[PDB]
């Protein structure tokens, strides 16, 4: 696989394709 | 945080499982 | 606003959209 | 839940509002 | 909700998600 | 070109892509 | 119309130019 | 225009139904 | 990862991502 | 082939993977 | 039509709007 | 390459077809 920036939309699609069922969270505040 | 990981610097596919719950 | 129809990615995306700086956590069944 | 809910009903902004952080 | 950046397709996805049945007009001359 | 195959937010995107900088308008029935 | 088209069937992109400004 | 309040600017997602027909 | 269920242009946005810099290609059937 | 797998069964991301030039 | 930026994942997903069932390859080093 | 030709500049559908296989 590769290294890329990932933002945004894209960010929380990335992790959607990588964590699918587990769910995920994205917290940008940290 | 992710942003500062994934946004602001690259990350891996793997780095961003570190996300998953 | 309109109701949602969204599934897989789409509903991730409308998460992001509606949540902005909070971030927000998605959380499947199994 | 609201992911399934979504997807095989339909779900309003509101609705997602609540999954925010 | 939030006040972000919605910019090019994401702004139309935006668009799409806040007017869904309504449709909507994207006319970035103005 | 190929035919396009486009449901919800996929037809805004094709629209987006097809129409630049002239816009569109998105106009589902009811 | 082209909404429905699009999804039900088929459209072309010289179809949905048809929608542009 | 749309461009300018939600790309150049912030806008809400109520700004955005200012598009909606 | 997770198995995925990608569809139309959702499979190409994971080959986007699995592949960065390398690119890819896509070759449906017919 | 991967396009049709993919959609109408399962893919993963290694099988993904091959796909990269 | 139009010319527009076509970036990264909207790129790819211009490629397979333009392509299709034709398929396509996405070789960002050339 | 497509990068230079979409991304860095601007390219139209026609030269994206380019690319198609
Ligand atoms: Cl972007
Ligand atoms: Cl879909
Ligand atoms: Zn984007
Ligand atoms: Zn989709």
């Amino acid at each position: 696989f590769v290294n890329q920036h990932l933002c945004g939309s894209h960010l929380v699609e990335a992790l959607y394709l990588v964590c699918g069922e587990r769910g995920f969270f994205y917290t940008p505040k940290t | 945080g992710i942003v500062e990981q994934c946004c602001t610097s690259i990350c891996s596919l793997y780095q961003l499982e570190n996300y998953c719950n």
